[PDB]
Parts: C-alpha cells; structure tokens; sequence
C-alpha cells in the first residue's frame, strides 16, 4: 500500500497514467531494473526514482 | 483550422504549454468500457429501463 502527495505544476496528468508507470515499474519495464523479485523490499525512494 | 487527432491537439497544447487533463479529449472506443455491442452488463431493460 502506499499513499503520493503531488501538486499538479503547470500540466496536468492523469492519475491512471502515474498508476499504469508505477505498477509496471512492478515489473520493470524499464532497463537496469529488476522489479519485485523474491526478497526484494520496497522503498517510497525507488518508487519516487521510478516516476522521475 | 480542421484538426481532428487528439494527437495533434495534446501536441499543439505541449507547444503551448497549457496543461491537458483539463479537457475531455475523444469518444473513441479507447475510453473506458466501450463497445460495438456493450448491452451486457449493464441495465438493459431486464433489471432497470435506463
């Protein structure tokens, strides 16, 4: 579970498109990034890297 | 003066800088819970005459 305060800046985004990124970066679509495998814990920074 | 694409308008807006969300953008299939048929699931006179 986790909670994300966000201000919106000067173009807004839909908050289906930040949780489609963010439980992708689940899996890791991205290089360099395993994901979620076995004994892997889990960070608000990493997920905060991730939207980056 | 004749632009249809959402592409092209949320392009259009990015070189304006306005922000996007603000603004419903197409009735295309790809919204959520579209259909040619889409009768099921839904009211369709059996439980409720929407």
């Amino acid at each position: 579970y986790v909670n994300v305060t966000v201000q919106q800046g000067s173009s807004s985004v839909a908050p289906e498109a930040i949780q489609n990124a963010v439980v992708n970066y689940a899996q890791g679509k991205v290089e360099g990034e395993e994901g979620l495998v076995v004994g892997a814990s889990l960070s608000a920074f990493e997920v905060a890297g991730a939207i980056a | 003066l004749k632009t249809a694409n959402p592409f092209g308008l949320m392009v259009w807006c990015i070189i304006l800088g306005t922000p996007s969300k603000g603004f419903g953008l197409y009735p295309k299939n790809s919204s959520w819970a579209f259909g040619r048929l889409r009768q099921n699931f839904i009211y369709s006179g059996t439980q409720v005459p929407p």
